[PDB]
Order: structure tokens, then sequence, then C-alpha cells
RNA sequence: CAACGUUGAGUUUGGAACCCUGAACAGACUGCCGGUGAUAAGCCGGAGGAAGGUGAGGAUGACGUCAAGUCAUCAUGCCCCUUAUGCCCUGGGCGACACACGUGCUACAAUGGCCGGGACAAAGGGUCGCGAUCCCGCGAGGGUGAGCUAACCCCAAAAACCCGUCCUCAGUUCGGAUUGCAGGCUGCAACUCGCCUGCAUGAAGCCGGAAUCGCUAGUAAUCGCCGGUCAGCCAUACGGCGGUGAAUU
């Protein structure tokens, strides 16, 4: 089973990928890391001002994180482990079997 | 020059491939300049 | 002729 | 045929090798196997004059790290470079031959930074500033 | 207007008004005397006119003129005026443009001893 | 190998007028519509934004829209 | 040589003289040269049997008279259509959908 | 901007969703099937629905405010409201960026 | 000149955001507009629930965060006197709102109200305070020296405090301000909290800024 | 320039030759930095020099910027109300420069072909001090020294 | 990274040793040495070091000024319209044209233009979407539709540059305006007013008066690539990305 994390803040991503990563050892199955996915950036810029000005821009982003997370071999107990599992609301779990 | 959309550099300026900027290798291209013979 | 020039087109 | 000479002088890869060197600069990454003998220039499986286009400038820049020593005909040079322009790749198979070096040999320290061949050129390109042409080019402007 | 003004150019913009004949002759009058005397220097001559007030806004019947001049050497020369009527505006710009010109004029066109 | 193009109320009206073998002013907006051989001689009055205008059709006509003969911009002079 | 319809081509390679031919562009050119004839080399230098060959391909593409009178007909036409193209091109405004309040200055210089 | 404009564009919405798989029946059926003269009957069929059912004539503008302008798609707002915004952290995700 | 939202200029920094969620870029735009519908009735409820019931009601702010079974809403409020004391507890009369606004399919909902300790502490509740006391027809000058004690009674470092428009009914507009203690603007590191607020006078519209700082 | 003077740049060497004055002369030949080019331009310039003459093109270059050298030109100067023309001396590095830079310019403007053979035919004739090079510096002489009363540090 | 063979590759092995990704951490402080300086802050130098004196760019903009700009983003005091100054629709119009003023793009050629054959990026965007392959067309495109919810697949051709062949001084193989013919696409609809292709057409224009602007290093210059808006676009614009790379104080 392979889970990709995509998130906004870092410190959920990881905390949310320890927290699957030592629920996932203690039930004793094997994993393949919590690999880094390039960080995917995207700007916008708009005009500051209400109106005229056309020089004044704002620029922001937004980062999105991914992380990958192979899991080799799929117990009855470390299915039931992982899907038990309480992710907090800022991150996002994709499952591929 | 680059305001010509019959050339290669004008074309690519003007975004628009076609006959002098083709899109692969097997889109014909303008009548051949091939033949020429000095010998000498 | 701009008649028959039109029907050639479509016809 | 290169590739052969090269697949054959070289079984480990690229990373296995003791002796290798890290170039890079701007947009430009060149890792280097450095080897003993002859001397040979093989970048990316063509010649060092194939793919340099043998403008004299990269060229020398290439071969620069092994003329303040006088190795040239001592050691045999393998990279493999991605990124950039070619400029640039030279710059870096350049660096990463002079870390190569400093790991073969130490002594060689004194002269490599008396020539200055051994720091990262940090120079890259500035992004464009908004209400501006480019960089610092500021539009054509009237005062009235 | 005038010939020996010819090499000038005299730009005349109403913002929020519209110009008749009489603003058109007269503006061409008040600044033809100032520029008129100074013409080798001067250029460009622009001049806009702002009207407020009355019924148009809130506040006094305000016209106010700005005029700008450019010399071949010497850029920016501004004058803004507030007053009751056009004509008075008008008037008073003339004034200012008068005493900056050869103000300027004076500085360098006087073989001023300038050591230093 | 593409469709040329007629408003339908229009096309349908000619039609008509085409059967019942009159020349009746047509009112018309479609100042994109082509005009097909079938109607010639007619008369078609064509908005010009305010007013129709009266054309006449003719033989050369055809192949072009209606819009290019109702000058839209009312311009003489400085 | 001058019989290529009427004109002269001079003394250089044979595809850029061809072209002086109002009704040569380059397209026509290389490809009536590098295809039909299939020689390639100076003006002077064309064989008898060459030039020959050259003169009958030509004479079957319009040439300076016809496509002239070509588009003075079509020209015409549009004028005496009175659309809105005829229109511009009686009285000297450009058609192709280019403002007019700036630059239209080739066409405006007639 | 006018309440009227929002409107306006809400009804087009609707028309559009009503004649939705209409229009790509038509499409289909001109695209597809040949004949000149038949064509001229599904293009009879296609100039029949309300001109403000094709998807051509929809507009997006900015939720919040309705202004027709400067819409950045991803969020459906206008840049102003959007700057605002990502000021209060309303925009999970968006930083002041400088790269 | 003008500044930042120093809100805005601290952000993954010591400022969280407000929306927790996340959303694939297609569904960004409608979550978004989720938020905003919720964040309108909510506010609406407790306004009209409320100054019904005569009394001054804190909401400090509202904190959403979308998970893709439950969403929950938590509801910082300087003073549920108002919201819980009534019969029908917020809780509830709110949660069957919200439900009905978002939808329900595969999202159900879920209120928690936060009891945010120091209120004068929290600039918007007391940009709130002062609204009223200026709706009051109160002398701005009580107003502000008023909050100025309340907060620096409420433990506070520094605060400075804005007031823009038609002062006193007075025609020609003008500036107010007062500073007190330490207000860092420019540092990062500085927890500062701000907050923006309109208010509807006789004579026409009043802005409050309130800056606060909290320490580093 | 107000405050910070300027540190000193490195002074390279052209690949064939090792020269810091070959070196010179390719950068300020170059435009819209193709050094690719400029160098060919330069070699194919030695190529023709060596090809018209026997003598040794490194020597032509000493001779070609010793001829067209300025030890002195004019300023000008705003002194008591009064515009003079005082005759400031070069420094060496800008004596090399404006030396270079005549000699490019009147490459520029030749009647000729190639660049290769124009640069190749100025570095002849400024070697010879018979060209368009040389010339413009005696006339910066031939105005310096009419000028000469003007300089009051003498 | 290497291997097996293939241009479709595989998921087919090993390696984690290079690279890369992204998280944590370290590092630069006039910290050390010498010289200067009242001792002081510092200033010139030297070492080590990838980096040395804000290392380089960015976000950051005090009290205030201009009763600056914006009641047409939003909000709003007051005033005014209310079978109309509000609302629905189809056509027009914002695209006119004696001119003037400002910003841009292309140019005026051999440091070049054309052709043929080779090589090297970055960062982006993409399920009503990007669309390989194959087939029809000289060609835009048309038919087909893998693969891809993206370090996987696609847009995708990087272009300058280089090795060859032609022109070696022309109003030309420069430059491409204008206009005609015949097409293609989007879209109910391309006449006013879209963009793109093929054939033809071949204006001005030989570096530009007075004046005037941008730039101190990866900068200027020069070369292309992407994005947002978006059915299609007037984009040469705006916001970004890399390639090559100066002179001067
Ligand atoms: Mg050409
Ligand atoms: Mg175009
Ligand atoms: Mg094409
Ligand atoms: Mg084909
Ligand atoms: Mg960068
Ligand atoms: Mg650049
Ligand atoms: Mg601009
Ligand atoms: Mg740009
Ligand atoms: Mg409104
Ligand atoms: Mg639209
Ligand atoms: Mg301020
Ligand atoms: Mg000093
Ligand atoms: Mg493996
Ligand atoms: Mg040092
Ligand atoms: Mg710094
Ligand atoms: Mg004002
Ligand atoms: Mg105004
Ligand atoms: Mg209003
Ligand atoms: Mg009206
Ligand atoms: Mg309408
Ligand atoms: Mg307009
Ligand atoms: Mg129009
Ligand atoms: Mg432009
Ligand atoms: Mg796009
Ligand atoms: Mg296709
Ligand atoms: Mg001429
Ligand atoms: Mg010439
Ligand atoms: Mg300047
Ligand atoms: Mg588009």
């Amino acid at each position: 089973i392979r889970i990709k994390l995509r998130s906004y803040w870092v410190p959920l991503i990881e905390d949310s990928c320890k927290q699957i990563m030592d629920a996932a050892r203690t039930t004793n199955a094997k994993i393949m890391g919590p690999v880094p996915l390039p960080t995917k950036k995207r700007i916008y810029c708009v005009l500051k001002s209400p109106h005229v000005h056309k020089d004044a821009r704002f620029h922001f982003e937004i980062r999105t994180h991914q992380r990958l997370i192979d899991i080799l071999y799929p117990t009855a107990q470390t299915i039931d482990s992982l899907m038990q599992l309480d992710l907090p609301a800022g991150v996002d779990v994709e499952v591929k079997l | 020059g680059r305001g010509d959309r019959k050339t290669a550099k004008g074309k690519r300026f003007n975004h628009s491939f076609g006959n002098a900027r083709p899109k692969n290798k097997n889109k014909g291209r303008g009548p051949p300049k091939a033949p020429i013979f000095p010998k000498g | 002729d701009q008649v028959e020039k039109f029907r050639k087109k479509y016809g | 045929d290169l590739e052969k000479f090269v697949k054959s002088r070289l079984p480990g890869g690229f990373a296995a090798q003791t002796v290798i060197g890290t170039g890079r600069r701007k947009c430009a990454i060149a890792r280097v196997v450095l080897q003993e003998g002859t001397g040979k220039f093989i970048i990316n499986y063509r010649d060092a004059k194939e793919y340099l286009q043998g403008n004299p400038l990269w060229l020398q820049y290439v071969k620069t790290p092994l003329a303040t020593l006088g190795y040239e005909t001592n050691y045999d040079v393998f990279v493999k470079a991605h990124g950039g322009g070619l400029s640039g790749q030279a710059q870096a198979i350049s660096l990463g031959v002079a870390r190569a070096l400093l790991k073969v040999s130490a002594s060689h320290r004194a002269p490599l930074k008396q020539e200055g061949l051994l720091t990262r050129d940090s120079r890259i390109v500035e992004r464009k500033k908004p209400g501006l042409k480019k960089a610092r080019k500021a539009p054509q402007f009237s005062k009235r | 207007w005038d010939g020996p003004l010819s090499s000038v150019k005299l730009i005349l913009q109403g913002r929020n008004l519209e110009v008749s004949d009489n603003v058109r002759s007269h503006v061409e009058d008040k600044v033809g005397k100032s520029v008129a005397k100074h013409s080798h220097l001067v250029r460009e001559v622009d001049v806009r006119l702002s009207a407020r007030g009355g019924d148009l806004s809130k506040g006094p019947k305000l016209r106010r003129c700005e005029v700008t001049l450019f010399t071949k050497r010497h850029g920016v020369i501004r004058a803004e005026e507030d007053a009751e009527s056009l004509y008075s505006s008008i008037d008073l710009v003339s004034s200012i443009i008068q005493r900056k010109l050869r103000k300027i004029k004076d500085k360098v066109s006087d073989h001023g001893r300038h050591m230093k | 190998k593409k469709n040329p193009f007629v408003a339908n109320h229009l096309l349908r009206k000619i039609e008509k007028l085409n059967k019942k073998a009159e020349k009746e002013i047509i009112v018309t907006w479609s100042r994109a519509s082509t005009i097909i051989p079938t109607m010639i001689g007619h008369t078609i009055a064509i908005h010009n934004g305010r007013e129709h205008l009266p054309i006449y059709i003719t033989d050369r006509m055809v192949g072009h829209k209606l819009g290019e003969f109702a000058p839209t911009l009312n311009f003489r002079g400085h | 040589v001058r019989v290529g319809n009427v004109e002269i081509p001079n003394n250089k390679r044979v595809e850029y003289s061809l072209q002086y031919i109002h009704g040569i562009g380059r397209s026509r050119a290389r490809q009536i040269l590098c295809d039909l004839t299939l020689e390639n080399k100076l003006t002077k230098e064309l064989s008898e049997d060459e030039l020959l060959q050259v003169r009958d391909e030509v004479t079957k593409y319009m040439i300076e008279g016809d496509l002239r009178r070509f588009n003075a007909i079509a020209i015409r036409r549009l004028k005496e259509i009175q659309c809105y193209r005829g229109v511009r091109h009686i009285q000297g405004l450009p058609c192709r959908g280019q403002r007019t309040k700036n630059n239209c200055r080739t066409l405006k210089r007639g | 901007a006018r309440k009227s404009l929002i409107q306006r564009e809400k009804k087009r919405r609707n028309l559009e969703q009503k004649y939705h798989l209409i229009r790509r029946s038509s499409k289909q059926e001109i695209r597809k099937v040949t004949s000149l003269s038949d064509k001229w009957e599904i293009h009879g069929k296609l100039q029949s629905p309300p001109r403000n059912s094709a998807p051509a004539r929809l507009h997006r503008r900015c939720f919040l405010t309705g202004r027709p302008r400067a819409n950045i798609r991803d969020f459906g707002l206008s840049g102003h409201i959007l700057r605002e915004m990502v000021h209060t952290c309303l925009l999970p995700g968006a930083t002041r960026s400088s790269w | 000149g003008q500044k930042i939202n120093p809100l805005g200029f601290r952000l993954g920094t010591t400022q969280s955001h407000y929306s927790l969620w996340f959303s694939q870029p297609k569904n960004y735009a409608e979550g978004l507009q989720e938020d905003q519908k919720i964040r309108d009735c909510i506010k609406n409820y407790v306004q009209k629930n409320t100054k019904t019931s005569s009394g001054v009601e804190g909401i400090a702010r509202i904190e959403i965060q979308k998970r893709i079974d439950l969403i929950q809403v938590i509801i910082h409020m300087g003073f549920p006197k108002l919201l819980i004391e009534n019969r029908p507890q917020g809780v509830e009369d709110l949660k069957i709102n919200v439900q009905k606004e978002l939808n329900c399919v595969n999202r159900k909902l879920n209120i928690a109200i936060t009891r945010i300790a120091k209120p004068y502490g929290d600039p918007n509740i007391l940009a709130e305070f002062i609204a009223g006391q200026l709706k009051s027809r109160v002398s701005f000058r009580k107003a502000m020296k008023k909050a100025i004690e309340l907060t620096e009674q409420a433990d506070t470092k520094g605060i400075q405090i804005q007031i823009a428009g038609r002062i006193d009914g007075k025609e020609i507009a003008r500036i107010e301000w007062i500073r007190e203690g330490r207000v860092p603007l420019q540092t990062i590191r500085a927890k500062i909290d701000y907050c923006a607020y309109t208010v509807r006078t006789i004579y026409g519209v009043l802005g409050i800024k309130i800056w606060i700082f909290m320490g580093e | 320039s107000r405050r910070g003077t300027v540190e000193e740049k490195t002074a390279k060497s052209d690949p064939i030759y090792r020269n810091r004055l070959v070196n010179m002369l390719v950068n300020r030949i170059l435009k819209h930095g193709k050094k690719s080019l400029a160098y060919q331009i330069l070699y194919r310039a030695v190529k023709k020099i060596q090809q018209k003459t026997e003598t040794n093109p490194l020597s032509v270059l000493r001779q070609a910027i010793r001829g067209v050298t300025p030890d002195i030109a004019v300023k000008a100067r705003r002194v008591g109300g009064s515009t003079h023309q005082v005759p400031i001396e070069i420094g060496s590095t800008q004596g090399k420069a404006l030396a270079i830079r005549w000699l490019l310019g009147a490459a520029r403007k030749r009647p000729g072909r190639n660049m290769a053979f124009k640069l190749s035919s100025e570095l002849v004739d400024a070697a010879k001090g018979s060209g368009d090079a040389v010339r413009k510096k005696e006339e910066t002489h031939r105005m310096a020294e009419a000028n000469r009363a003007f300089a009051h540090f003498r």
C-alpha cells in the first residue's frame, strides 16, 4: 500500500506522517519511508490598489507538500491500525492499493 | 526577419508553426532548395 | 460568375 | 565507440568510484569521474571538442584545472552533465574536476586556491521585478 | 496667435470644462505676451483648465489654471493659479510665467560670472 | 465542406416570398447571414442600428454577408 | 535572359532571378526550378534546352499583365458592389480591420 | 455591481443547464453527419434554443462582489477581495511569497 | 505611507490560519465559497439573537477545519453568556442552520464554542466595544481612554488604537490615534493581533484599527 | 561612484596566445555577448595579417596600439564663469581603452567585406602609422596643444 | 546510478555509493591574526572558508505631505430618479480619422539573411483538460486516441550557438508594410471587428534634427520557453523562466 499525503503547512504533514509510520512500525509491517516529493508551488500576482496604479503588485503563493509512504506487507492488523488513524484536518491522504 | 510569417523566424515569433516551421520531420516543407552543382 | 462560384463551394 | 570506452573503463556507475567531484553553476550540474592515465575528455559519451564546440574559451575552462598541475597526460576524465548551457556545464566540469583533484591528493590545495578554482560561482540570474522591463531595466520614461 | 512663436507648441486642454472662442483668443494673448519676449528659449506651452464650485460642486466658484513650460535646455516650468474667472486665472498664470522665465534668462543668459 | 450561414427566420421568409412570387421589402437584422442565390432581385432592408436600408440584391452579391451593404458609421468630414 | 515573359532576370542564380517576374514569389520559383526543370546555375549559363523548358512552364502560370488585370478587376468589382471593402478602397482607408486613428501611413500616403 | 447583472448571470446558468445535453447532441449531429442541405435543418435546430443558452454567453464574476473584470479562477474572487482575505488568513496556504 | 496588515505579514511564522482545510485546486473555489456562506450565517444569527437580548457579544473569530467526514467550526468568543444561557443553546440552533447551508451530503457538521479568557487582550472584541460606546455618542476621547484602561488592566504589553472618520459629526474628517507601551510592527517575531472594524453613525462611517502586542 | 571606488577585476588571458592584450580586444569587439563569434573574427584577422605579411602578429599588436595611444587629451572645465578646454593627461589603462576603441570604430567604418578583413586592414595601417585611428590621435594632440595655455596645473 | 534488450518499453533486477527531492541541523560573528587609530567605535590589509564585512536578490514603506487617486470593485452620510435616471431583448457603439502627444514591436543588412545536418535548459500548466501513435492534407488542420488527477504521461519544437552549401553590397536571398485570391479553427453568429495557413503583392526605410531615457555583474545587450485572463482572441502587453554574456567609474 502506498499513501500520498498532500498538505499546505509542513509541521502538520510530518507529524501526520509520524503517526502513520509509528502506527505501522508498531503493528510490524515494513515501511519504505516517508519519501518527499517535489513541492508544487503556485504563484499569483494581483493589483494592490482598486484603481489606476499598475505597478503595485502583490505576490502570494500556495505551497503544497507531498509525502509518499510505502508500506510493504499489508497485515490485517496493519490495514486496520492505519484505517483507524486520526490524521489532522489539514492533510489529504490518497490510498493506492 | 522576425515579422515574416513566410519564414522559420517569423513563424516562431508569431507562434504559428506552419509550412516553413514544421511540427515533425514528416510534415512537408516548401519545395526543395537542395540542388546546386559546384565542381572545382 | 458569383452564383456558380458559390455553388462549386457548397452545392 | 566512445560509449564502450567509457563503459569498459567504468563498471561501477558514476557513484562508486573513489575519485569524483561535482560541479554546479547556474542551472547546470556536472558529475565528474577522475581516473589515472592517458588523457581523454569524454563528456556525456561524446568528445570534449565535439561537445564544447571548440570554442577555445570553454575548452580552456575545462582543461585549466589540470594546467596548474600539469597532469594533462596523467589523468582521464569522464563526466556527465545536464541543465543550463554548455558554457555553464563547462564551468561546472572545471569545478568538479578541482574537487576530485582535492580528493585524490590534498597537497594540490595551495595551487588551486591561488588560481581560485575552488569556489562556487554564486552569480546566478536575477528575477524580473514588477513594473520593470526585465531585471534592472526600467521602461522608456518621459519627464513630459 | 503668433508666427514668431511658430516654433512653440500651444496645447490647450479643458479638464472638466468646455473651451470657447474667447478663451482661445484670450489664452493666445496672455500667454502670447509672456512667451513672445523670451521666445528663443521657449518650446512647449501646456495649459490645462479646471473649473469647480457654483453648480458643479461644493465650495466657491474656483477656476484654476495650470501651465507648464519647457525650454531647449531647462525643463520644468510649473505655474498653478486659483481665482474667480477663467480670465483672471489666465492673467495670473501669465504674471507668474513671466517672472520664472526671465529668471531663467537671468541665470544662464546673463554671461553671469559664476566663479566656482 | 462546412455550411455557409443564414438566419432561420430570414431563410423561411425568403422561401415564402419566393413561392408566392411577389417582391416585398424584408426588414431584417441578420447582419451576418450570407446571400444565397435563391434571394436575388428581392429588396432587403437591413438594420444599420437606427434605420433600415433598402438594398437591391444582384447576381454579384452572392458569397458575401448582408452587413457589407449597410454602413454603420456616419462620417462625412472634419 | 529576356524572353522569360518580356522581362529580364540578370546575371544571378536562377531562382532569385526568376522571381523578378511579377507573378513569381519564392514558392513558384523553387518549385518550377527544382521540380520540373531540375537544374540550378547562373542565368546566362543556362543552356538552350533548359531555357525552353523554363519558358514553357512559366507560361502556364499567371504573370504581370494577366495578374495585374486580374486583381484590378477584383478591386473594380468590389467598388461597383458598393460593399464595405469597396468603400474603403475607393476612399483610400484600410480594409483589413486595422485602426484608422493612428497608423495608416502606408495606405494614407496615396 | 448592479444586482440585475448578477441576476442576468444566474438566469443564463439555468438556461444552459436546461439545454446542455441538447447542445452536445445537436452538436455531434452536425459534426458527424454529412449532407449540406441536411445540415441546414440541423443548424435550424441549433439556432432555436435561446441565445442565453450558449456556454459562450456565460461570464464569470467574482462570487463575493460580482465585479466582471479581474477574476482569477482558482478562487472565484476578484483581485481586491482576494487580497484582503489573504491578509485575514481565510485562504488556506496563502503566503506573501518572495522567490 | 501604507503598512501591511500585520496579520498577513506573519503567515506561517507567528500566526496560524483560520480555515485549516485542504482541497484540490478545482474544488478550492467551491470550498472557499462554502466557508464564506457559513461564516456569514453564524455572524448574522448571533448578531440578531444577542443584540435582541441587549448585551456585548464578542465573536472573536471563526476557525473552520474541513475533514472528509465532519466539518468543524470553532468559535472563539469572549462572553458566551448570551449564546449558552438562552434555551436553544447556540450549539443546536446553529448546527441546524449551518448544516442547512453547506450541504448534507458526505458532510455532517460539528460546532464547538471556545471561551477566550481575556476578552480585552483581544483587539476584535475591544473594537466592537469602542464601536458601541461611540455609537452611543460618547466623545471619542473618553472612549479611547476607557479602552486603554480596560485593556492594560486586562494584561497587555502594548496597544495602538486608531480611529478615522468624521469625528464628533464635525464636517471635516480626521485621524486620531494613540500609542501605548511598545508596538513593533516590523518585527516578525512579535505576536501581533490586529483587527479592522467599521461603524455606521448618523454622520457616516468610522474606521477603527487596533494593534495589540503580546510579546516575543 | 560618489562614495565607493572601484576594485580591480582579474585580467584574463586570451586562450590561444595567453595575452592580456588580445583578450582586451576580443572583449571590446564583442556584441550581444556572442564570444563564440568574436573569437572567430579576431583569429581570422590574425590569419589575414599573417597572410599579407610574414612579420609576427603578436608584435603588430604592440605597434598598432603604441601607434594610437594618446598620452594627453582635453577635458571641459568650468573655471571662473569661463568654460575652458583644459588639457588633462591620460592614465595608462585609459590609454589602452581609447586606443582599442578608435581602432575598433575605424574598423567598423571600413569599406570592406568582412569584419576580419577590416580589423586586419586597420591593424596593418595603424602599425604603419598610416591610418584614421592614428590621425584621430594626432588631432586630439593638435587640439590639446592649441589649448595648452589653459592648463594652469602645468 | 549501473545492467538486459527496445524504441512502446518493462516495473525486470541489484545499488543508496553520484545526483536530485525536502525535512532537520551546522556555518559568517569584524569571530581570529597584523597594521592603523584618543583606549573607543571603527577604517586598510591577511588567513582560513563555498561564501567577509548589509555575501546576493525579495517581502518589508515612521510621524506625515500632496484638502493626490478611487462614491465604477466593496462600504457608506446626504442629495436626487422612481410607468423612469430602474428592468428585458436584438442590432449598433466603446474598433470612426485632417492631425498631435506617449509606450512598444520589427527593421535599415554580412557581428548578417537562406538552407541542410547536429548539441545543451529552466520553470511552469494540464480530467468539459493536456493530448503521444497512426492515417488524410503542400499547409494550417481533419480522422484515430495511448498515457496522465502528474518528479510517472502530454504541451515540447527550446532558440541563439556550431559544422557544411549559397548570396560578398544592391533598396538585394535586406526589410517585410499594404492588398487580392484560395482556405483552416473557435463559436448560434467572424461584414462592421477574431486568429491561423497556402499562392501572389513587395511601401517606406541605408542608423535618424533639436532634445531625451535605461543601465555598476550575472547587470546591459541579445536568444527563445511558459503562465494567468480564456469558447477564440487584438499578447509585440503584463507576470514569470532560463541560454549567451560585456565595457566604464
Ligand atoms: Mg528574409
Ligand atoms: Mg499572432
Ligand atoms: Mg501552421
Ligand atoms: Mg504528411
Ligand atoms: Mg532563480
Ligand atoms: Mg535573462
Ligand atoms: Mg508599463
Ligand atoms: Mg517580458
Ligand atoms: Mg451596489
Ligand atoms: Mg467570454
Ligand atoms: Mg502613515
Ligand atoms: Mg568623501
Ligand atoms: Mg532498485
Ligand atoms: Mg580575507
Ligand atoms: Mg542582504
Ligand atoms: Mg481632489
Ligand atoms: Mg478626479
Ligand atoms: Mg451611489
Ligand atoms: Mg441610461
Ligand atoms: Mg445588446
Ligand atoms: Mg479602447
Ligand atoms: Mg467601428
Ligand atoms: Mg506593441
Ligand atoms: Mg493556459
Ligand atoms: Mg491531433
Ligand atoms: Mg525608398
Ligand atoms: Mg545598404
Ligand atoms: Mg537618467
Ligand atoms: Mg487563450
